[PDB]
RNA sequence: AAAGAAUUUAAAACAUAUUAGAUUUAUCUGAUGUGUGAGACCGGUGAUUUCUAGUUAAUCCUUUAAUAAUAAGGCUU
RNA sequence: UGGAAGUAUAAAUCGAAAAGGUGAUAGUAUUCAUCAAAGUCUAAAUAUUACAGGAAAACUGAUAGCAAAGAAGUACUGUGAA
RNA sequence: AGAUUUGAGUAUCGUAAGAGGACUCCCUUAACUUAAGCAUAUCAAUAAGGGAAGGAAGAAAAAAUAACAAUGAUUUCUUAAGUAAUGGCGAAUGAAAAAGAAAAAGACCAAGUUGAUA
């Protein structure tokens, strides 16, 4: 098959051939608008793996995000805090830049559903992704039993609640076991359950 | 006493009261009742294995598991696809633990299969399975004669000897009979070793009055009732030193370190 | 309400104003402004430690001690001195452990027949005392729906086979029925006074040895 | 029973049973176990002399199920079966049937030797044995059996 | 009568029963591995290894791999694959 | 040197030997035998533990599947 | 984070695989055990002091009980949030 | 001239927005308070600020436990348990396997194969 060589090839990102194509692609995206639509995915192997299907209702959107770390938004770097909270630099966002970029695409395209996103390239300033989006009101998506789960109401703004793979990884859902004791079924819900003080009806 | 109370956080919004407890009982019971009304053996709580518990603290107690392994279904001659539709839980994730686990859960399925009665997929009396079971009836009766007669010849010695020991214990409440049965049992086992059976048995499908039972795990008991065990005190047991055997076992394991160090020097 | 009386932005005016230091309502334009605040001594404030719905309503008692008291409550029902002292008219009853035939109970289907049985065994002296002395409650409890205050009469204890005669006895004023297995101090010693006048049926009486056993 | 409290017997007394000189104020020396080494040191010294410090080695993830080992002494063995069974086999010896007192089924893993045993043979089956437990069982004329 | 609870031969006497399946590649993965290698080449950090292995500084090559791969076992495998391709040319 | 039957019928891991279909590669993929891994002894064999006298080794406790050399943690001062 | 020579997330750099992860004391080695990440969906058992419709109460009884038992978030105050 | 790629305008048929947010999933480095002072810690996934949904939501079918006579998706309750551990080892913080129940259910993509290919 063709796609067993494209997948093997794409793992050699440090090669000269792939570094040249990434260099050209990042130049073009640095001048187009921040969020815009591309006709077909530039990485059709990785897009298909995450869920892209070349059918009606599947669209691909490229988002450019400014990577690195920003400062704590305090005016003139002045916070009235105890020395344990006085740091301005070196504070990292919990949500990965991929999940942050997915939300911007979702907010911009409010009538579609975010499926997943993958990595394209980066430079000294930017990092570029491509987001797979599905139109839930297309007749093709609705009438296909394997994909009409996206038409459920709870999928409205999937990435904002934290249901996409990029967003779910930031929630802690990367594995199972005793390493993920605090993220069993949701870190905040798990915390509330452990903190419940059960007062039985008949107690000593 | 140095007090340890974790009330310095907001416990008032952490309080959960059980005022809904008397009403949960009614709610769950009404759904259990409604489930049996809908399709009665759906609440039958599909049959489950008899697995041991974990750790040395619990390992001597049996408890219900989740689903029979695919090796236990083959041993009991059940199709794994048909098992889920006749109230049998299946767990392909479970790897077989022992031969004894395989045997014990093999009789659990066999005992369940004899009790089970499957109604025809179509109520009308002209259903195929009802028609086929009438068509091959003469072949089954011919086959039943061979099974009955050649069972009746293979167990002639074992059945007769088993009667003797049963009466031997009755009169005594013996050594000669026990030796005889033990020697026969070895030969029968050795005869079987010196061999192709049905892949799947038949599903028992018939028409019967609907006696509805709410589960099957309470019908097939996990373990037989326990009684006082008594043994013949012999000279061999009187001289067995359990303390010496435990310290030898403890010291042999602790001596595996010195063995490894000795070679490497 | 957890937010009752604490729904203000009140702060104290301090000293130097010839007024106490209790917090005061803020703003102007109404008579409410400058008044008292949350404090329990003030008007429209929160009370002393407000009552919380997670109190300890229901209590726990050991099961064996629960059964110890029921047997003592059953045993006290066979003492006419204690049964009468509780306020029961049992002068005309033949035997104080009054047991009726299970064949007679099986034919009872109407309240006219249930009354007939009570008259025959001379138990209507208690049933009529409750009827004749029914009165109304004395206090604020009438606003809450509790208006009529009645007295206690005979208790009818039946078995498993007397489940059709319950509907007859239930409408008779001051006659409470119970099942032999479901007995408790709330029936046998109402008001914490022992010696309820119990009317047994044949099946319930013959089951008492199985349920409780003996001293051996 | 709020009618039986002391507040109902102190209605009328100004200080409500807390003193006039030393009032009933908010704190009496801190909140909790404060001042464990400064002003409550004479308390911790008196009543918990080993409260502060460290001792022993840390077990990062202890397995408390591995230290589970219920134990029964020899004098309590025959109660596992009853005094009626004990009298039935009182006059047995080597050669004929003797009851087997298994302890794992009753939940005891180890047998220790304390007190005395009835002068009868017995077969005690358990996971672990003590050195003095096995002496007392063998001296009475019995046997020791291992399990698991 | 019922083994022993201590030592190497510890446990109730039973007949324990699982296949140690080997996750691996097929014979065609040799072709895909080689084809991709020609179409791509060697990374910057692999080439520096290939020079060190040419000079016979095998220990220094492993230390370089451990820096760029983060595992002693993964560094050994990379040092084996790099020197295997050295003998091919 | 002296005391010891040892519990009882439904089995997969594959170390291997032998063939079958393919591959040239750091080569594999099916199936048929065997042992492993097996356990039901006939007063006596004896698996097994103990005792003595040597000899080789290891020895303060822990890092919880087992060991090893570094490292770390214990206990006393 | 209870996770202690790093339990989880993220950022800078680096970056695998003829697979490999884990067995919570860092390290290398050989065994053993148990799984096979980096895509997706999934009823049932669970929560609820929005709001609506009901039923109950050892709850309050007009300075109480919601702030509000009457055209109550009304009269009135402030530029305004309130 | 023709075949494509990409990007637009217009027309048609639809989709998002706003209200509510008690319960649900997340972002953010508050402080009062406690430690009899206080600076790490505590208050504390707490307050406020911000986003997104449903009648429930979240999770869900082992790169999971365990070291056993072994288990077996997710969720919730009992217990483990104020325990192991964390901490100016101070004040304080603080789980999970086992075990007992409620309920129970498993399925698809990608990759691989079939190509007078659809």
């Amino acid at each position: 098959g063709a796609y067993k060589y494209i997948n093997a090839l794409n793992r050699k990102k440090q090669s000269d051939v792939l570094r040249f194509l990434r260099r050209i692609r990042c130049w073009e995206l640095r001048h187009l608008p921040r969020i815009h639509r591309v006709a077909r995915p530039t990485n059709p192997e990785r897009a298909r793996r995450l869920g892209y299907k070349p059918k009606s209702g599947f669209v691909i959107y490229s988002v450019r995000i400014h990577r690195g770390n920003r400062k704590v938004s305090a005016r003139k770097g002045i916070v009235h805090r105890k020395p344990a909270c006085q740091g301005i630099h070196k504070i990292k966002r919990v949500k990965s830049l991929q999940a942050i970029a997915e939300q911007r695409v979702g907010k911009h395209c409010g009538a579609l559903r975010v499926l997943n996103s993958y990595f394209i390239g980066q430079d000294s300033t930017y990092r570029f992704f491509e987001v797979i989006l599905v139109d839930p009101f297309n007749a093709a998506i609705r009438n296909d039993p394997k994909m009409n789960w996206i038409c459920a109401d709870k999928q409205k703004r999937r990435e904002a609640r934290g249901l996409t793979s990029a967003a779910k990884k930031s929630r802690g859902f990367t594995g199972k076991g005793r390493r993920y004791n605090k993220i069993g079924a949701g870190a905040r819900g798990n915390l509330k359950r452990r903190n419940l003080l059960q007062l039985k009806r008949y107690r000593s | 006493a140095v007090s340890n109370i974790h009330f310095c956080k907001d416990w008032r919004s952490k309080v959960h009261t059980w005022f809904k407890q008397p009403f949960r009982k009614i709610r769950r019971h009404q759904t259990r009742v409604e489930k049996a009304k809908a399709v009665f053996p759906a609440t039958i709580k599909s049959l489950k294995p008899s697995v041991h518990c974990m750790n040395q603290r619990f390992n001597y107690k049996l408890r219900l598991g989740r689903g029979f392994t695919l090796k236990e279904l083959r041993a009991a001659k059940i199709d794994k696809n048909l098992a889920r539709t006749i109230g049998i839980a299946v767990d392909p994730r479970r790897k077989e633990s022992s031969k004894e686990c395989l045997n014990r859960n093999a009789q659990r399925l066999t005992e369940y299969m004899n009790r089970l009665v499957v109604l025809p997929k179509v109520h009308a009396a002209t259903a195929k399975r009802l028609v086929l079971n009438k068509k091959n009836a003469e072949a089954k009766t011919k086959k039943a004669a061979e099974i009955k007669k050649f069972i009746a010849e293979h167990n002639k010695t074992i059945k007769e000897l088993k009667i003797k020991v049963a009466a031997a214990k009755k009169d005594y409440a013996l050594k000669a009979c026990l030796k005889g049965l033990k020697k026969a049992q070895v030969a029968f086992a050795a005869q079987v070793a010196k061999k192709k059976t049905k892949q799947f048995n038949k599903l028992p499908v018939q028409q019967k009055e609907a006696k509805q039972v709410l589960d099957a795990n309470k019908v097939i008991r996990l373990t037989a009732p326990c009684t006082l065990e008594t043994k013949t005190l012999t000279k061999g047991m009187k001289a067995f030193d359990a303390v010496a055997h435990l310290r030898k076992a403890k010291n042999v394991a602790k001596a595996v370190s010195g063995i490894v160090k000795g070679q490497k020097k | 309400s957890t937010e009752a009386g604490k729904q203000h932005s009140a702060i104290s005016w301090g000293t130097g104003r010839a007024v106490a230091r209790i917090p005061r309502i803020s703003g102007s334009g109404s008579g409410r402004n400058g008044q008292g605040a949350f404090g329990n001594m003030t008007r429209k404030g929160h009370m002393f430690s407000p009552l919380k719905n997670f109190r300890k309503w229901q209590r726990k008692t050991p099961k064996q001690m629960r059964r110890f008291a029921v047997a003592s409550c059953i045993a006290a029902s066979a003492v006419p001195a204690l049964v009468s002292a509780r306020g029961h008219h049992i002068a005309g009853v033949p035997q104080i452990p009054l047991v009726v035939n299970s064949k007679s109970i099986s034919v009872i289907k109407k309240t006219k027949q249930a009354v007939y049985l009570l008259k025959k065994i001379n138990a209507y002296s208690d049933v009529l005392k409750v009827i004749a002395s029914k009165t109304v409650r004395a206090g604020q409890g009438k606003m809450r729906g509790r208006k009529i205050k009645e007295r206690k009469g005979p208790l009818v204890v039946y078995g498993n086979d007397d489940l059709q005669a319950v509907k007859a006895f239930r409408n008779i004023p001051g006659v409470d029925t119970c099942r032999v297995e479901n007995l408790s101090v709330l029936n046998l010693a109402p008001g914490c006074h022992m010696g309820r006048f119990i009317i047994w049926t044949e099946s319930a009486f013959k089951k008492l040895n199985t349920i409780f056993g003996t001293q051996k | 029973a709020t009618r039986f409290r002391q507040t109902r017997r102190r209605r009328g007394h100004v200080s409500m049973g807390y003193g006039r000189i030393g009032k009933h104020r908010k704190q009496r020396g801190g909140r909790g176990n404060a001042g464990g080494q400064h002003h409550r040191k004479t308390w911790f010294t008196t009543f918990h002399p080993d409260y502060f410090g460290k001792h022993g080695m840390r077990v990062f993830h202890l397995k408390a199920n591995k230290y589970y080992c219920p134990s029964i002494n020899v004098d309590s063995l025959w109660s596992l079966v009853g005094k009626d069974v004990q009298a039935q086999y009182k006059n047995a010896k080597v050669g004929e049937e003797v009851p087997v007192i298994d302890c794992v089924k009753h939940g005891y893993f180890k047998v220790l030797g304390k007190g005395f045993l009835p002068k009868q043979p017995v077969i005690v089956r358990a996971r672990y044995f003590s050195e003095k437990a096995q002496q007392k069982i063998k001296a009475v004329g019995g046997a020791c059996e291992l399990t698991a | 009568m019922a083994g022993i609870a201590v030592g190497l031969k510890r446990g109730y006497p039973v007949h324990t029963m699982t296949a140690k399946r080997h996750y691996g590649v097929t014979k065609r993965k040799h072709v895909v591995n080689d084809v991709i290698r020609e179409a791509c080449g060697f990374s910057a950090y692999e080439r520096h290894m290939m020079d060190l292995l040419r000079r016979g500084l095998d220990k220094k090559a492993l230390k370089y791999a451990k820096k760029h791969l983060g595992t002693h076992k993964r560094g050994l495998a990379k040092r084996d694959e790099i020197q295997r391709a050295l003998e091919a040319i």
